[PDB]
């Protein structure tokens, strides 16, 4: 079974190693079965994002209470389907931003399993 | 203190039919944990959620097996949680753990855990 922690890294972690989002949404099996309407990639280290689980406890958008907000803003890419996007030809607008991230955390080690929001 | 600690007190040895109070206070965390709760692991069993409550005194949930004998409260301070246990049963013998920062009785969602307090209910 893919673990929940591995799925968060596959969906949202692209630590550095206009067309950014079209390249990245296919690679991660996020355009493989359907066009995921919105996805955010985080360009900070896995350690800095995992650290958010020890930062400010906040309510998730849905009302779950195991979410955590990063104290600093972080470098992120929002990928959003464009009007011409239609599976299986998915297509995305890229908007780079610097925002606090909010993640839901689970497990031991206690790590992100869900990307909830950026603000 | 750079580290967060969930300090547990109370618990220990009691007769079947008796009463005990567990208390937990977090130190080292600068904000308010929205949910805190008590979990336990009894001999022969997996860890299970016993009781949980949110920082406004609501969202209260209990394991069905302890409902009506145990009472959780938080109203005595920031990041504190207490468990009053009455009419105790042999099946309540367990290591009890304070936990903070999760949601309801879902133990995977809690990221801070006390070291564990033994509670032994003598037959």
């Amino acid at each position: 079974k893919e673990t929940a922690a591995a799925k968060f890294e596959r969906q949202h972690m692209d630590s550095s190693t206009s067309n950014y989002c079209n390249q990245m949404m296919k690679s991660r099996n996020l355009t493989k079965d359907r066009c995921k309407p919105v996805n955010t990639f985080v360009h900070e280290s896995l350690a800095d994002v995992q650290a958010v689980c020890s930062q400010k406890n906040v309510a998730c958008k849905n009302g779950q209470t195991n979410c955590y907000q990063s104290y600093s803003t972080m470098s992120i890419t929002d990928c959003r389907e464009t009007g011409s996007s239609k599976y299986p030809n998915c297509a995305y607008k890229t908007t780079q931003a610097n925002k606090h991230i909010i993640v839901a955390c689970e497990g031991n080690p206690y790590v992100p399993v869900h990307f909830d929001a950026s603000v | 203190g750079s580290q967060v600690q969930l300090v547990e007190s109370g618990g220990g040895l009691v007769q079947a039919g008796g009463s005990l109070r567990l208390s937990c206070a977090a130190s080292g965390y600068a904000y308010t944990y929205i949910y805190m709760g008590w979990f336990r692991q009894a001999p022969g069993k997996e860890r299970e959620g016993v009781a949980a409550m949110d920082s406004g005194g609501g969202g209260t949930l209990y394991a069905d097996s302890v409902k009506g004998r145990m009472t959780i409260s938080r109203d005595k301070g920031k990041n504190t949680v207490y468990l009053q246990m009455d009419s105790m049963k042999p099946e309540d013998t367990a290591t009890y753990y304070c936990a903070a920062g999760g949601y309801e009785l879902r133990d995977r969602t809690y990221g801070q855990w006390g070291q564990g307090t033994q509670v032994t209910v003598s037959s």
